[PDB]
């Protein structure tokens, strides 16, 4: 009946449903995963979330307290230029645009206007291709795969990506974490194995694109709330990640975002003592981490009833190895929790 | 029990007569042996002691071959008798001359003996007849060997053996009943399951397609089974491509039912739709289920085609040509507006609740509306059908009078009560024989033996606590302590209790040799004494059916073989060699007898378990059938179907809600594998509106049916009699707090509901409908009348978060104290301008 037999490969796979806002990662944890275990216009649209980025700066330049003037202002043909540009559905990416985005990106105006990032909707990889792309200007280059993780995708459906890890089947549903979107997650609600809520641990100092008035981790602190109460979901455990330590760690060295600014919680908070940090790593951040960490963990400490545990771990999604290693760790976790049916 | 104790015998007969010649077969070895005892070492002194066994045991034989008669079957009794008469006179004749002192008491005993157990074995005689022939031949036995002490010590073993007959004759009948009303029993089980079966069949197949039911006729997967008796509810669902769909509403059917019986309608209705099943089955085409002035059929969904589009059309024509006849046949003047259109449908059923198997896409929609924009007697096809309508028919380009479509034309009893009862006798023979024992020395104020004395009292204690535990064990007072039962009674498994009752039964025989270290070898007298005692001793060992055959047997036959072998050494001689000889053809009686008895027991134990288990699969058989009815339709109608063929009932009273998900089709993505799984949380919410139906106050609900994103339910149905403990019309209040339930309801759902909303809206009407049922071998129940259509059309244009009133309803609520603000006035197809009211009292601002 050639169904006896794979209904139980079936029992012998890994359903893994990624959640998290847009910008979360999970497009990039995906294509992260794919690299671990597994046609040109990749290539073209990372120029095009370049052309997003260029825009985003000098756009959102008039739109703070003060107008961010550029320090060479004779360049500001250029910024009408891209401003000229600024809704190109289809563009060539002539080479004097190139330039023109390289000399602004190095003025300093444009760096004012780049370090206030919080006070508007913006990618995170803006910066490094900022200066990636001055390497591929010209059009014979093949980027790396380290941009290919940082390539910004904008998740929209079930992408659904099978793989195998030694002899066990796996199976991720990314789907992206914009509000509309949010309607649809209900669909991989069914039978899945592994639960994987990702978080911008660094986006706690900005709002999310929806309104702009809400915390992006405010956002989806109250998500979680909502999800780790759901009347399907009182059943299977939560495995919990924060995504861009490292641009979070920056944050913290900046010191310019106050997160007692954003949540004071932090300002009469204490690290626990079972903090296990790695060798050369901040206590303050070790503190913010695992504040969040437990900001996250109380919403699973209020309720769950030992039926769904959290897992909370670490995560930069730049970091191959990270991945790896936590991804092991889930592994071990996840094929326990597989017989707990 | 007049004939069917009859019947008893009936089936009992084969056994019985097999115990017979078996029990014949002995009866003439016994002769047998006897005459050459008799004849080879001493008393060849006379003839008349082996001739009489000559002519005894040719008439034995004459007997087994005799059983063969066909004049039998109620004549074997006196045939029994009379058997017995023979054994009788043969026994006393050899019997009466004795008393020179050389022949012995114990032989003739001893042939008595197997006489009483023989014929309280096979013999079957009524418990009064079997009992006094047994009490005369037991005293003209003893009393013709009488040519003081000693007479009543023999009596004695009279008595105690006619107890220990009548117990072991009492169980053998009390089996034998017992065991045939319970083959009784297991055969009306398996002849009423087999029809419980075949009627759940013809539930499952008139709600389900015939493919998919004999699918779940597999119950290979027990999910579905488990919905007998947990995030997701389960179900199953199957997305299939390509099939053609056909819908069909009555033109004008509202004017048509105008003024019809609520009978008439009724056969008229259930006529035209066994005309549409006539045809479907021929044009292979999978109806599903019926609208009101409505209904709609499939092509090829459980079993794909390529004509199926052609099988749909043709279908249509066939309604066409029916309702032509109808139309012409009964005489009335309306036809019906039909539609089709073909791509692809999610298929599968929904809620635990009046589910049927079902069908949904937008192409379902499609065709519906198609239909109910399509011109009557010329169907109304999608441009999706006519990509390979393959222009075999009348291609129509039927353009509406306002997306490419077109028009076509054509072209008792106890175990335990047995061990208590058997303990009780046991002990109380073992009990009379160590009397006789003891009184055997009659002479001294004071006997002799002490040990005798000492084991006595002891035995009686024994025997006397486990009749304490029997007794507490039965008559339930519980005067000591329970746990000290519970805990005492555990020993008494299966293996302990062979060993127990081994123990039990092997007591009176070492009792009774208390005697033996004593003289009494030399005295003649007290030698046949011991010799009678000991026999009727290891007789004894029979009464224990329920204990095992090998056991039992090899215990009674070492126990009494070992000390008379023994004292064959202690002595007076030869009479040690035939009564060792009787000792062992006994022996082999009495083993082969428990032998079949105890066959008897596991017999009767195999029996007990068969029939309660299938009693147990009647029951939970019953349980899914009714379960499955009472999902199918309601119970009143169950009522009257079973005395009824069909039924019909006018209400001129009724409220009718209808709920209709407005948002689902905009939440339906179809990006993902057609989005079935918004399909499976669909599925979740109307098995979350079905709980709602099992509330208590709301049993008094009933849901008509469901229509995708429609539920639908009314009431007024089930009420029989306005009582005067309850407002006749208040139905309608309890009716309309189910809106402000599940209105309540998708809020949770919505709780549950991550950046969106579904919204709802529920119309609602009051006031006369009928109620009526489709057909056999395919069963159906549903609901029509103005109301019906009045609702449905009426949430049709309603509003989400608010209800939709009719005014009449309005009023009668209103006077049931509901607030409502008023909404105007809008328009029904065939009703114009109808007032509406609205509940919430300005959910919105205003
Ligand atoms: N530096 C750094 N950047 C990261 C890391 N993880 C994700 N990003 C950045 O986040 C941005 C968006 O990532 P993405 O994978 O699309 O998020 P998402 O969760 O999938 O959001 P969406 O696809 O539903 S819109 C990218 O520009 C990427 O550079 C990280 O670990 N370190
Ligand atoms: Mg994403």
């Amino acid at each position: 009946k050639q169904l006896q037999k794979d209904k139980q490969v079936y029992r012998a796979t890994h359903r893994l449903l990624l959640l998290g806002a847009g910008e979360s990662g999970k497009s990039t944890i995906v294509k992260q995963m794919r690299i671990l275990h597994v046609k040109a216009t990749k290539v073209q649209d990372i120029k095009n979330n370049l052309k997003e980025a260029i825009e985003t700066i000098v756009a959102a330049m008039s739109n703070l307290v003060p107008p961010v003037e550029l320090a060479n202002p004779e360049n500001q043909f250029r910024v009408d230029y891209i401003l000229s540009v600024m809704n190109v559905p289809d563009f060539d990416f002539p080479p004097e645009f190139y330039e023109h985005a390289k000399a602004l990106w190095e003025d300093e105006g444009v760096r004012a206007c780049y370090e206030r990032s919080n006070e508007y909707q913006l990618i995170d990889c803006a910066q490094y291709f900022l200066d990636k792309i001055d390497v591929i200007k010209q059009d014979d280059y093949v980027p790396s795969d380290q941009d290919l993780l940082r390539c910004r995708v904008l998740t929209s459906g079930i992408f659904e990506t099978k793989f195998q890890v030694d002899k066990v089947n796996f199976h991720m549903f990314d789907v992206g974490g914009q509000r509309d979107e949010r309607r649809k997650w209900i669909q991989c609600f069914n039978d899945v194995t592994a639960i994987i809520f990702v978080v911008a641990s660094s986006s706690y100092n900005m709002v999310i694109r929806e309104d702009n008035q809400t915390n992006r981790l405010q956002e989806a602190l109250n998500l979680f709330k909502s999800i780790w109460n759901n009347r399907w979901l009182r059943t299977i455990s939560v495995i919990l990640f924060l995504n861009k330590q490292d641009l979070l760690a920056e944050k913290v060295l900046a010191g310019k975002s106050k997160i007692e600014d954003y949540f004071p919680e932090f300002a009469r908070y204490t690290t626990p003592e079972d903090a296990t940090p790695e060798p050369g790593e901040d206590p303050r951040v070790t503190r913010a981490k695992y504040f969040i960490r437990d900001e996250f963990l109380r919403i699973s400490t209020a309720s769950g009833d030992g039926r769904h545990y959290c897992y909370p771990h670490f995560t930069c999604a730049v970091d191959t190895e990270n991945i790896r290693r936590v991804f092991n760790d889930c592994r071990d976790i996840i094929q326990r929790m597989h017989l707990r049916q | 029990s007049v004939n069917l104790e009859e019947a008893c015998m009936e089936r009992c007969f084969p056994q019985t007569q097999r115990r017979f010649r078996y029990a014949l077969f002995y009866i003439g070895f016994a002769c047998l042996l006897w005459s050459i005892y008799f004849g080879v070492h001493m008393k060849s002194k006379l003839i008349v002691m082996v001739a009489p066994a000559l002519c005894f045991l040719v008439v034995c034989v004459g007997f087994f071959l005799f059983t063969f008669t066909k004049l039998y079957a109620r004549h074997y009794v006196w045939t029994s008798l009379v058997l017995t008469l023979l054994v009788f006179a043969l026994t006393l004749a050899a019997q009466f001359q004795v008393l020179t002192p050389c022949l012995s008491q114990v032989g003739s005993f001893s042939m008595c003996i197997e006489v009483l157990f023989l014929l309280y074995t096979v013999m079957h005689l009524p418990l009064y007849l079997s009992l006094i022939l047994g009490v005369a031949y037991s005293v003209l036995f003893e009393t013709f060997g009488y040519h003081h002490w000693e007479l009543l010590s023999r009596a004695l073993l009279h008595l105690c053996i006619h107890a220990i007959g009548i117990h072991l004759f009492i169980m053998s009948q009390v089996r034998s009943r017992s065991t045939f009303l319970k083959v009784g029993q297991s055969i009306m089980h398996g002849k009423d399951l087999e029809v419980e079966k075949a009627l759940k069949e013809r539930m499952i197949h008139s709600v389900m397609p015939r493919i998919i039911a004999d699918d779940l006729m597999k119950q290979g997967d027990e999910e579905s089974e488990n919905s007998v008796k947990i995030a997701f509810r389960p179900f199953k669902m199957q997305q299939i491509e390509e099939v053609s769909i056909l819908f069909a509403d009555i033109v004008g059917f509202t004017k048509m039912s105008a003024n019809k019986s609520a009978h008439a309608l009724v056969g008229l209705l259930n006529d035209l739709f066994g005309r549409f099943d006539r045809l479907c089955e021929e044009t292979k085409c999978e109806k599903i289920s019926t609208l009101g002035d409505c209904y709609y059929c499939v092509a090829g969904c459980p079993e794909p085609r390529a004509d199926h589009a052609y099988c749909c059309i043709e279908m249509g024509l066939g309604m066409i040509r029916a309702i032509e006849q109808f139309c012409q046949e009964k005489k009335e003047m309306v036809n019906m507006r039909v539609g089709v259109h073909t791509g692809t449908v999610l298929c599968g059923i929904l809620g635990m609740r009046r589910f049927k198997f079902d069908v949904w896409s937008n192409d379902v929609n499609l065709a519906n509306l198609m239909e109910q924009l399509g011109v009557a007697g010329k169907v109304h096809i999608s441009e999706a059908t006519a990509k390979y309508l393959d222009d075999r028919y009348e291609m129509e380009d039927g353009k509406v009078t306002e997306l490419k479509t077109y028009l076509i034309a054509g072209q008792f009893a106890s175990a335990t009560f047995s061990s208590l009862l058997d303990v009780l006798l046991s002990t109380t023979v073992f009990l009379i024989l160590s009397i006789t024992c003891f009184l055997r020395y009659g002479a001294a104020s004071t006997p002799p033996p002490p040990a005798a004395l000492a084991v006595f009292g002891a035995a009686l204690l024994l025997e006397i606590l486990s009749l304490v535990v029997s007794v507490r064990m039965v008559f339930f007072l519980e005067d000591v302590m329970t746990c000290t039962k519970r805990l005492l009674e555990w020993i008494a498994g299966w293996l302990p209790r062979h060993f127990i009752g081994a123990i039990l039964v092997s007591l009176p025989a070492l009792a009774v040799y208390s005697h033996v270290t004593s003289e009494f070898e030399t005295n003649i007298h007290s030698t046949m004494f011991t010799g009678s005692a000991v026999l009727t001793a290891v007789v004894q060992y029979c009464n224990f059916c329920q204990l095992s055959s090998w056991m039992r047997s090899s215990l009674a036959t070492v126990v009494g073989a070992g000390p008379l072998l023994l004292l064959l050494y202690v002595s007076a001689s030869l009479i040690g060699q035939e009564v060792i000889l009787v000792f062992f053809l006994l022996l082999l009686l009495v083993w082969f007898l428990n032998r079949e008895f105890e066959v008897s027991y596991r017999l009767h134990y195999h029996g007990d378990v068969e029939a309660d288990l299938h009693r147990t699969k009647i029951q939970s058989m019953r349980d899914q059938a009714d379960w499955l009815l009472r999902n199918i339709i309601p119970y009143h109608v169950a009522e009257q179907l079973k005395v009824s063929q069909t039924y019909s009932k006018n209400h001129d009273s009724g409220g009718v809600i209808f709920a209709s998900i407005v948002n689902f089709s905009e939440f339906y993505e179809e990006n993902y594998e057609g989005g079935k799984e918004c399909y499976r949380v669909l599925n979740e919410l109307i098995g979350d509106f079905d709980e709602l139906l099992s509330k208590p106050d709301y049993s008094s609900i009933e849901k008509i049916k469901t229509i995708g994103a429609t539920y639908m339910a009314a009431s007024g149905l089930n009420a029989t009699q306005c009582r005067d403990g309850s407002h006749p019309q208040e139905h309608l209040q309890i009716l309309f707090e189910f809106a402000k339930e599940m209105m309540r309801v998708v809020d949770d759902f919505n709780n549950n509901m991550l950046w969106f909303n579904f919204k709802l809206r529920v119309g609602f009407n009051h006031g006369p409908l009928t109620a009526g049922v489709i057909g056999t071998t395919k069963l159906l129940y549903d609901i029509w009348g103005d109301t019906v259509n009045i609702a449905s059309r009426m949430d049709t244009t309603g509003v989400e978060c608010r209800i939709q009133v009719s005014e009449e309803s309005y009023r009668v609520l209103s006077k049931m104290g509901y607030e409502f603000d008023y909404r105007g006035t809008v328009n029904v197809k065939g009703k114009g301008q109808m007032k509406t009211y609205l509940y919430p009292k300005c959910t919105d601002s205003g």
